[PDB]
């Protein structure tokens, strides 16, 4: 919302900040009033670049920095790969070496051509999915579930503490 | 004067000691013999330093192996200067008694800003600026370039110190800060680094808390060398607040914008470095793979690996992501939100920033920023603050909390929101001191009752004794006035604050007390806004003009320059027969910094019990967490915070040399048993039921009579 305005229609960005960026394969600071303008003609084409889009390639995002928008979306996609837990590797260096390669992949995708990254990702898809990728999908789902359970346990304990001290006072 | 203490024989410079001094020395010797941390209170502002220092020196002589050295800390450098003066006098006395020099060293550490000899940094007074300039001059890059001896300003003092002081340490002696500056000038060495090295072999070292509490700078000079040392904190009743401040980090919108600009400059500098010199500075990557100071204490700090951030670009992107998350989280407009662990979890989920890589953020910032050969760290200081916050949050949140304030107090609508990371318990940050050092003595004056302190700070005290000053004459005659001439309650309650009758009672009491009291009087209010409201009411009425006629009136303001000018004029007014009435705030920095002595602040007036506003959400976390853990009632802790502050701001008049003076508290709340009980023992025992709730007129009459009694000689 801190951006000066859209490259084309920098108006709404001044009147109100309600508009949120729209991510695309192009990687852009697109705005809803401008998304309508893209829908009317082209229907999934970047105005200046002209990059084709299958179905408008539009998804909501909330950060004034377009570079952060693209980086966060690319990282979201990448996290689906190389999600194996650290303890799977006993080697000290290998704990974060693969994370280094992951972030290198992210930076490569942000600016440089993604053809090599896609070919490499196909290679990692075939070799790792056989066993480890689906296993770590399961384990990360388990840890998400148990963290939401633990936060609800914390909030049950806080509600019980509030209501029991109230019943202390009234009793 | 050699005192045959029960433990041993202890020298003493002055001729006579009061029985309270005997009690202090015996209790202190008991604590040292037990070799266990403890806390004790002594009334006198001065005299306690000499007794403590003499006992510690005698104990060191008797059992040198038991205690390696003494680490005596004081609130402020102007105060610690008086301590070094006392130590110098004691050493001169002992040296005269022995007839020869002994291998004893005593020194005081202080900031490079306070003491330094470089003309370039001399004109600048801002501490971050001095730190950055000194880092630039002493940089490893500058040292290597000095080896080349190219045409460039190089700070010769550090180089000469490295050449000479490394080989030869200072034999012995006592050096004040000012005298150490002269020694550094004469020897072409650093008064700072020379003392830093002497810490390795020094019998006595003195420096303020922020040199011994904050893990960033405290640890480096408080390394494990002093495994068994007598660490002592003087007048450290406000130790919890400073220990919390050593951890709390405040993030603001302006600071975040400055961080973003600094980060842009960092990126540009990285590009320039890549195009100019790349391989030599890339060797940093190799040493990083092998594996401003970190805020993580000894055991909490970790150095396994930097993490996923292994290159300049990767680290820069990580900081960009975290800064964007903080920016948005702060921009959100809503009620105050608290989230110690939920903040970390939400950060990791929303922006994909794992806590383990986030942990080493500040350390990797220090290393990478060093690689960049920046001009100075002053420009990038906001980024380092944000990095310290980023590493701290990922380090721990069990006894912490992140508070967000989209709207600031005293402003219906302001575009400068603030994110606080205020701590809740000081035990977390003060644990290393207690654990590392065999025994710590928290010697304090005006101490609110000791029982609370073990609860707030997790330690097992050895002795719990309150020492009462005993003199042939009643130096202090405190009183509490709750009933005015109208026989109306004068409590300064929030709902009763607006009461014009109560304000009038305060004004009339001040008028009469200024009429009778001799030159020099200080009145402490509860807040700036309350003080201004009372002053305005008195101005609308004729009371204020009469007070002005009777005696000069000075007022305190938030601005330090005006505060200093007003206090400077107040001192001259006290010296002259005009007199002065200094209105100030209990929480004001002036109240804690200033010390009142004979013919200074003769009658200390306390207008209302000092209570912090019940809306500041930081205190809500700090207080409800104490209720949940350590089991302290909210009202108990609030009244403790009021009584400790009042004792701090009212205990100055009895500084030393047996200078008479009266402490009047114009609030019926102090008459309550709980307030009296929590009041320090020495003041309370002097206080009696006869004068507990004197009317305004009766208090004035008894004050006049007591001043008559104290006027005559011994
Ligand atoms: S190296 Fe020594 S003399 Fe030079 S600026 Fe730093 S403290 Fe001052
Ligand atoms: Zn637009
Ligand atoms: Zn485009």
């Amino acid at each position: 919302m801190d951006d000066q305005g859209c490259p084309r229609c920098k108006t709404t960005k001044y009147r109100n900040p309600s508009l949120k960026l729209m991510v695309n394969v192009c990687g852009h600071t697109l705005c809803e009033s401008c998304v309508d303008l893209l829908f009317v003609r082209g229907a999934g084409n970047c105005p200046e670049c002209g990059t084709p889009l299958r179905k408008s390639n539009f998804r909501v995002q909330l950060f004034e920095d377009p570079t952060v928008d693209k980086e966060v979306e690319i990282r979201k996609k990448v996290l689906k790969i190389y999600n194996k837990r650290e303890e799977d590797f006993p080697s000290l260096r290998e704990y974060n070496d693969f994370l280094e390669e992951v972030e290198e992949i992210v930076f490569n995708l942000t600016n440089n051509v993604d053809l090599d990254n896609t070919k490499k990702k196909m290679e990692i898809y075939q070799k790792e999915n056989k066993d480890v990728i689906q296993k770590n999908k399961l384990k990360l789902t388990r840890e998400q579930e148990e963290l939401e359970e633990a936060l609800e346990v914390e909030r049950q304990e806080n509600e019980q503490r509030r209501l029991f001290i109230q019943k202390e006072e009234q009793l | 004067m050699k005192l045959n203490v029960d433990g041993l024989l202890v020298y003493f410079p002055y001729d006579y000691i009061y029985p309270e001094q005997f009690s202090y020395m015996r209790e202190l010797k008991r604590t040292l013999d037990a070799k266990g941390h403890g806390v004790l209170e002594m009334p006198s502002g001065t005299g306690k330093t000499v007794s403590l220092l003499a006992l510690i020196m005698a104990y060191q002589r008797a059992y040198p192996l038991e205690v390696t050295k003494l680490i005596y800390c004081s609130r402020t450098v102007p105060e610690i200067e008086k301590v070094i003066e006392e130590l110098r006098k004691l050493l001169n006395f002992y040296e005269k008694q022995e007839g020869e020099k002994l291998p004893f060293l005593g020194l005081a550490l202080s900031s490079r800003k306070n003491l330094c000899i470089h003309p370039e940094v001399t004109p600048l007074r801002f501490g971050k600026d001095v730190d950055g300039k000194c880092h630039s001059l002493t940089a490893s890059y500058v040292r290597a370039q000095y080896q080349h001896d190219t045409s460039l300003p190089h700070c010769r003092f550090y180089e000469e110190f490295d050449a000479h002081g490394r080989e030869v340490p200072l034999p012995a002696g006592i050096y004040n800060l000012d005298d150490l500056k002269a020694l550094g000038r004469r020897q072409g060495w650093c008064p700072y680094f020379l003392a830093r090295y002497s810490i390795l072999h020094a019998n006595v070292v003195v420096y303020s808390y922020h040199y011994l509490l904050d893990p960033k700078i405290a640890d480096l000079v408080s390394k494990e060398l002093a495994r068994k040392a007598v660490v002592v904190f003087d007048e450290a009743h406000n130790i919890d607040n400073v220990c919390i401040d050593s951890m709390s980090v405040n993030l603001t919108r302006r600071t975040l914008d400055r961080c973003q600009g600094n980060l842009e400059t960092l990126q540009k500098t990285v590009l320039r470095i890549k195009e100019t010199d790349e391989q030599r500075l890339r060797d940093e990557y190799r040493r990083l793979v092998e594996g401003a100071n970190p805020v993580l204490p000894d055991e909490v700090l970790q150095e396994a690996v930097p993490g996923s951030i292994r290159t300049a670009e990767h680290f820069l992107g990580f900081l960009r992501r975290l800064l964007e998350y903080v920016k948005w989280r702060l921009r959100v407009q809503h009620v105050v939100q608290e989230s110690p662990p939920a903040f970390l979890s939400g950060l990791a989920q929303r922006v994909c920033i794992q806590r383990k890589p986030l942990r080493f953020c500040a350390e990797r910032l220090r290393s990478l920023l060093h690689t960049l050969e920046i001009t100075d760290l002053a420009d990038f200081s906001p980024l380092t603050l944000l990095a310290n916050f980023a590493t701290l949050v990922s380090t721990y949140a069990k006894g912490f909390t992140i508070i967000i304030e989209p709207f600031d107090d005293r402003t219906p609508t302001i575009a400068n929101p603030i994110l606080h990371f205020s701590c809740m318990d000081a035990s977390l940050a003060i644990k290393p001191v207690f654990e590392r050092f065999q025994s710590v003595i928290i010697t304090s004056g005006t101490l609110s009752p000791l029982d609370i302190y073990p609860k707030i700070l997790d330690f097992h005290p050895v002795t719990m004794a309150t020492f009462t000053m005993t003199l042939a004459r009643v130096c202090l005659c405190p009183m509490i006035i709750g009933r005015g001439n109208d026989q109306v309650a004068i409590s300064s309650k929030f709902e009763t604050r607006e009461d014009i009758a109560v304000i009038r009672n305060y004004g009339n009491l001040l008028l009469e007390m200024s009429a009778v009291v001799p030159d020099g009087i200080v009145a402490f209010f509860t807040s700036y806004q309350y003080m201004e409201s009372t002053v305005a009411s008195w101005y609308e009425q004729g009371i204020l003009e009469n007070i002005q006629r009777n005696k000069l009136l000075f007022i305190e303001t938030q601005d330090g320059a005006e505060t200093s000018v007003a206090l400077e004029k107040y001192q001259e007014a006290c010296e002259n027969g005009r007199g002065a009435i200094l209105l100030s705030v209990a929480r004001g920095k002036v109240s804690e910094g200033i010390d009142f002595v004979h013919h200074y602040g003769r009658a200390v007036i306390m207008f209302g019990v000092p209570y912090v506003y019940t809306q500041s959400r930081i205190l809500k976390a700090r207080l409800e967490y104490l209720r949940d853990q350590f089991q302290i009632r909210e009202n108990d802790f609030l009244t403790f915070d009021a009584m400790r502050h009042a004792a701090q701001c009212v205990g100055r008049a009895i500084r030393g040399k047996t200078d008479y003076g009266l402490m009047v508290f114009a609030d019926k709340r102090f008459a309550r048993g709980d307030k009296r009980g929590k009041l320090p023992r020495w003041i309370q025992e002097h206080l009696t039921d006869a004068n507990l709730n004197l009317t305004v007129d009766e208090g004035v009459q008894v004050a006049k009579y007591f001043l008559r009694q104290m006027a005559q000689p011994f």
